[PDB]
């Protein structure tokens, strides 16, 4: 149960 | 001494290797972090605030203090980005996860 | 080329040696993973069901098929709670993630 | 965000 920052490109 | 286990290990001594004694990182500790452990990353970062745009959302980062658990949020976020981007974009040599980070900015 | 750009091209590598084209993992190519970059802790795990019950708990998995998520779900598992460990029952690390692996079992 | 297992031990 973690939640992650999201990088795109 | 298997493969998976080096590289979790190497996660556990680098978050550790940072930040020292007091158990957590500070925004100091993690740019210094990113500074060698992403080399190129940070920098090609177009945004030149981007550790503060991190920073602010790391999960629990709210007391300025960063976690082990926030900081792996962190490796997730940027190797299951770096996955995508592989297995859309190309499908061993070494360098490629270096290149990609290049390419990788925050939202 | 970071040790952690390493260990991240080492999580993503990992998972497609098993995985294979076809892009995911099944129960089978996920034990065999497991008995080759986690040794011993699968035989440890006092159970012969064991990586059946591990699946049901991976982040998106009840129709036999892991993704890169799924699957990195399991490490942030494991190297958390090896840091949770290490944190207590010690303080050096200059593998101790092997002998850590060891002591754990599921919930 | 990523839902994990929890190992004790």
């Amino acid at each position: 149960p973690t939640f992650f920052p999201r990088f795109e490109f | 001494p298997s493969q998976m286990e080096h590289a979790m290990e190497t996660m556990m001594f680098t978050f550790h290797k940072f930040a020292g004694d007091k158990g957590y990182l500070t925004k100091e500790d993690l740019r210094v972090l990113m500074e060698k452990e992403f080399p190129g990353f940070l920098e090609n970062q177009k945004d030149p605030l981007a550790v503060d745009k991190i920073m602010k959302d790391l999960d629990q980062c709210r007391d300025g203090k960063v976690g082990f658990q926030s900081f792996f949020s962190l490796i997730a976020g940027l190797t299951i980005a770096c996955n995508d981007y592989f297995v859309v974009h190309m499908k061993q040599g070494d360098s490629t996860v270096h290149e990609i980070l290049s390419k990788l900015s925050l939202e």
